[PDB]
RNA sequence: CUCUCGGCCGAAGCGUUUACUUUGAAAAAA
RNA sequence: UGGUGACUCUAGAUAACCUCGGGCCGAUCGCACGCCGGCGGCGACGACCCAUUCGAACGUCUGCCCUAUCAACUUUCGAUGGUAGUCGCCGUGCCUACCAUGGUGACCACGGGUGACGGGGAAUCAGGGUUCGAUUCCGGAGAGGGAGCCUGAGAAACGGCUACCACAUCCAAGGAAGGCAGCAGGCGCGCAAAUUACCCACUCCCGACCCGGGGAGGUAGUGACGAAAAAUAACAAUACAGGACUCUUUCGAGGCCCUGUAAUUGGAAUGAGUCCACUUUAAAUCCUUUAACGAGGAUCCAUUGGAGGGCAAGUCUGGUGCCAGCAGCCGCGGUAAUUCCAGCUCCAAUAGCGUAUA
RNA sequence: UACCUGGUUGAUCCUGCCAGUAGCAUAUGCUUGUCUCAAAGAUUAAGCCAUGCAUGUCUAAGUACGCACGGCCGGUACAGUGAAACUGCGAAUGGCUCAUUAAAUCAGUUAUGGUUCCUUUGGUCGCUCGUACUUGGAUAACUGUGGUAAUUCU
């Protein structure tokens, strides 16, 4: 007997076919459009919409006056339009169906760097992210997978301490001013 | 095993406790007393776990041990003494009084209460047997026997008990029309008025009750309180009035309730 | 005077005599604020001797702005010498716990376990 | 679905017995 | 009198009994102190009986894997039932006396097996399924193997006792003491599994108890079982016999957008480490927070399998010559080997990847 | 994500199996920078065990004549703190393992109107017509004398 928790569960699903080609080109395109590290970061974003896929097909089954599809299928949706995946006119149960790995994808903190401006490229928002100097509302991020909320999108800043927003320079600029 | 067991695991414990999961291995595990220690709370939750106003399962036995407790009027040193449904906790350092009701999920509630209100509690009757050169008895659910009892008090009824006496002052039967409490089973929590009572011999009464919004539900025999006479409850009722709100309408409370804020 | 404390949970024990609350430090730049350091700053916030209040369970969030803490406010001395845990007023320099290991007394429990009457007292 | 009672509305009986189906209450926590 | 669905119930009355191995009817402790020699107020221990709580026990109905190279079993010695009792906490072949001759069996009894403790559950899965469940929760059992007890509310108890069978410690040879399937640790076994560490601070338990104790439990150490997040670089200016966009019929004209087998230049950013301090904690660690140092082949270098087809990716070069060896399968190797041994290059997953078995 | 692919012939269409493929679990190889949780002598031997620890316990309130301390005041029964020992209570729980065991265990469902229950909580406790302003004998701790190579022996 013990304390513990032992309550873990895998994040993602590797395919049944490993050396197929046009899956292997899709998967790599985005990840060079996204600037993820590794299939598995496609693996894990078809793991989220293949559980979201699923439960709403189980509930298209149920009837419109059913009491369980009209509880948990508003409640599914809410989080689809939270996260921004969703719009707010496309809310039947039925738009579900519609979505892609790429709308999931462009939510993520590491694009939203890139398409506020406050990086130049995609993989120069991996490391300001990674470096700490991304923070949201008032808590500084350190990871590119963060799924922005809707309303958490207008505050995305650089991060007080930082060189790039704060103003205290770094390791490199002081030891260079240090040898002037 | 052999002979009785003397702890409680965590997991096995109630449900309505709300004991988290990584605290520790052990439950509180209830002494001993009038209720089943699946239908109690013990005085341990209901100071650190309910009102916050200790800290560890030492502050309890610090507060206990000061003699600041009151359970039914009598004072209690044990950190662990099951209180029960209709037990009132009067804290006199303070100036509190509670009572333990069962809200609408199923669980207990902090249900704080009025002075002039906790000089009283109300029992139900559980078996009525004579004896010891012809003196009648009762028994209520709290064991509380109280001997010499009104000649139309029956089984299943409810008493209304003076707590700093221990004496019955006045009581309402089991009928129809009457406001009742399921103390048990799925419906637990749950205020109606008692419609039906259908009789099955040699097995339970089924008791059909009424809603005050006309949800209709049934329960055992033994998971019903009779607690007012007519529709007027002799105790007062937690924030929620004994309704159960349907989960669709428990949200909209809330995101209709966000919606005062500013 | 950058350091700020804010407390949100605040509740008076009247049976165990302390102000219980929950203790919020905003410091913006610096480490996290000393334990010493709070107990005045609270002590000035409540009208209070910093022998009095006990501060535990300081807990800096990420990023590096502030710190969560618990934190008690007892009416005297002698109150927050019955009422309190003894590691927590081990730290004040009030309470000196022994120098016995315990593996030690175990030894010395085990050993006059084998001897009767009075020279249970010699043993050790 | 009807006979003897209580305030037209409840008891009590059924009808040959079941399978089926729908509802209910009871079904440890994890 | 009161009750249940139903008492041979609960009460009432009468006649008696009441166990010397006795049935209750208090020769007990504390704190404040008193009111008119008496009358006292709060507690603590007790206590027969009743109720309750915590249970336990014995029953009801329904349900389980493989086997017929297990088809008849049970019945002297209880097998099924009846009567009277004995025992037992009580209901009963539980057991004894006398009877009756029954009871179960293709709807698979009886016997054997199980790499069988049972469930809650776990893996996989379109739907149906299949397989695992020793393992932290519930229930059972057991403390080397059988057996018998004492005490007690509760044990057929093993961190209690008495024997016997099996091992085995000391011995002055007469005797004495044992039981890790508790936590550590050791040997053995094996493909196969961690420290003779710290603490009662947490969760709770025991006791006469606000105070003592707890290898329960918590905290560290070992730990690529496994699951989650996630570095190993980003950017800019040049140049290209690189590409794309506007014009020139075409040569060729441009910061307009991209790319690199530029070990081209250039500062700006940062952790990993090193390390004061705080914080954490019982006390420490770890993470979080902060000083100071900390990157140019940023040598502070990423690996494991592969390149004939299944199946992503070289009939390139050297060696060997049905040899060595590869290859799950098909096949490869006999002097030009797309397959072996290597160099280069390329591919797949990536702090992980091969192999064996279920 | 309700999926297939190579292998029998000179070529073909089939039966059909071998082989691949993907999880999941035990081992194991090579490799391994950060950070959060986390299993872990089950399988074979329910094999065998050095050493140490894992079960004890006092309130105002059962028993204090230990000077072991100290303290009034010295005719003051007992100031107090209190080891020891007697008494009470616990040690029947928790922990470990899975050898037994196949209508057995167990699960759901009922029953005790066929039984016991320390404790807790409530009841009851001048309900009996017949030395007490306090009864009797021992025994530890302690003192003192010993035995045995040896034991929590006496």
């Amino acid at each position: 007997p013990v304390a513990r928790s032992w309550v873990c569960r895998k994040t993602y699903v590797t395919p049944r076919r490993p050396f197929e080609k046009s899956r292997l080109d899709q998967e790599l395109k985005l990840i060079g459009e996204y600037g993820l590290r590794n299939k598995r970061e496609v693996w894990r974003v078809k793991f989220t919409l293949a559980k979201i896929r699923k439960a709403a097909r189980e509930l298209l089954t149920l009837d419109e006056k059913d009491p369980r599809r009209l509880f948990e299928g508003n409640a599914l949706l809410r989080r689809l339009v939270r996260i921004g995946v969703l719009d707010e006119g496309k809310m039947k149960l039925d738009y579900i169906l519609g979505l892609k790995i790429e709308d999931f994808l462009e939510r993520r903190l590491q694009t939203q760097v890139f398409k506020l401006g406050l990086a130049k490229s995609i993989h120069h928002a991996r490391v300001l992210i990674r470096q700490r100097h991304i923070r949201v509302r008032k808590q500084v991020v350190n990871i590119p997978s963060f799924i922005v909320r809707l309303d958490s999108q207008k505050h995305i800043d650089f991060s007080l301490r930082s060189p790039y927003g704060g103003g205290r320079p770094g390791r490199v600029k002081r030891k260079n001013a240090k040898k002037g | 095993a052999r002979g009785p067991k003397k702890h409680l695991k965590r997991v096995a414990a109630p449900k309505h406790w709300m004991l988290d999961k990584l605290t520790g291995v052990f439950a509180p595990r209830p002494s001993t007393g009038p209720h089943k220690l699946r239908e109690c709370l013990p005085l341990i939750i209901f100071l650190r776990n309910r009102l916050k106003y200790a800290l560890t399962g030492d502050e309890v036995k610090k507060i206990c041990m000061q003699r600041f407790i009151k359970i039914d009027g009598k004072v209690r040193t044990d950190i662990t003494y099951p209180a029960g449904f209709m037990d009132v906790i009067s804290i006199d350092k303070t100036g509190e009084n509670f009572r333990l009701i069962y809200d609408t999920k199923g669980r207990f509630a902090v249900h704080r209460i009025t002075p002039e209100e906790a000089k009283y509690k109300l029992c139900k009757v559980r078996k009525i047997f004579v004896g010891t050169k012809g003196i009648p008895h009762l028994v209520t659910h709290d064991a509380r026997t109280i001997r010499y009892p009104d000649p139309l008090i029956k089984v299943n009824d409810t008493i209304q008990i003076d707590l700093e006496t221990g004496k019955i002052t006045d009581f309402i039967k089991f009928d129809t029309g009457n406001l009742c409490m399921v103390t048990g089973g799925a419906n637990l929590g749950r205020i109606g008025v008692i419609t039906n009572r259908e009789r099955h011999p040699g097995s339970f009464d089924v008791v059909h009750v009424k809603d005050a919004n006309g949800n209709s539900f049934a329960t055992r025999l033994s998971n019903i309180f009779v607690i007012g006479k007519g529709n007027k409850p002799w105790i007062s009722l937690p924030r929620g009035k004994g309704i159960r709100l349907t989960i669709a309408e428990e949200r909209d409370k809330r995101l209709a309730a966000k919606q005062s804020s500013g | 005077d950058t350091v700020t404390i804010r407390t949100r949970k605040f509740m008076t024990n009247r049976l165990l005599q302390r102000k219980q609350m929950v203790i919020d430090v905003l410091h913006p730049g610096k480490a996290t604020v000393p334990k010493t350091e709070i107990r005045e700053k609270l002590a000035k916030m409540y009208k209070t001797t910093p022998d009095v209040i006990f501060v535990f369970g300081f807990r800096t969030h990420f990023g590096g702005g502030k710190t969560t803490g618990f934190g008690m406010i007892y009416d005297s001395l002698d109150y927050a010498k019955k009422n309190e845990p003894k590691h927590r007023l081990a730290r004040h320099g009030l309470y000196e716990k022994k120098k016995t290991s315990r593996k030690q007394r175990k030894e010395r429990k085990n050993r006059m376990k084998k001897v009767r009457g009075t020279a249970k007292a010699n043993v050790g």
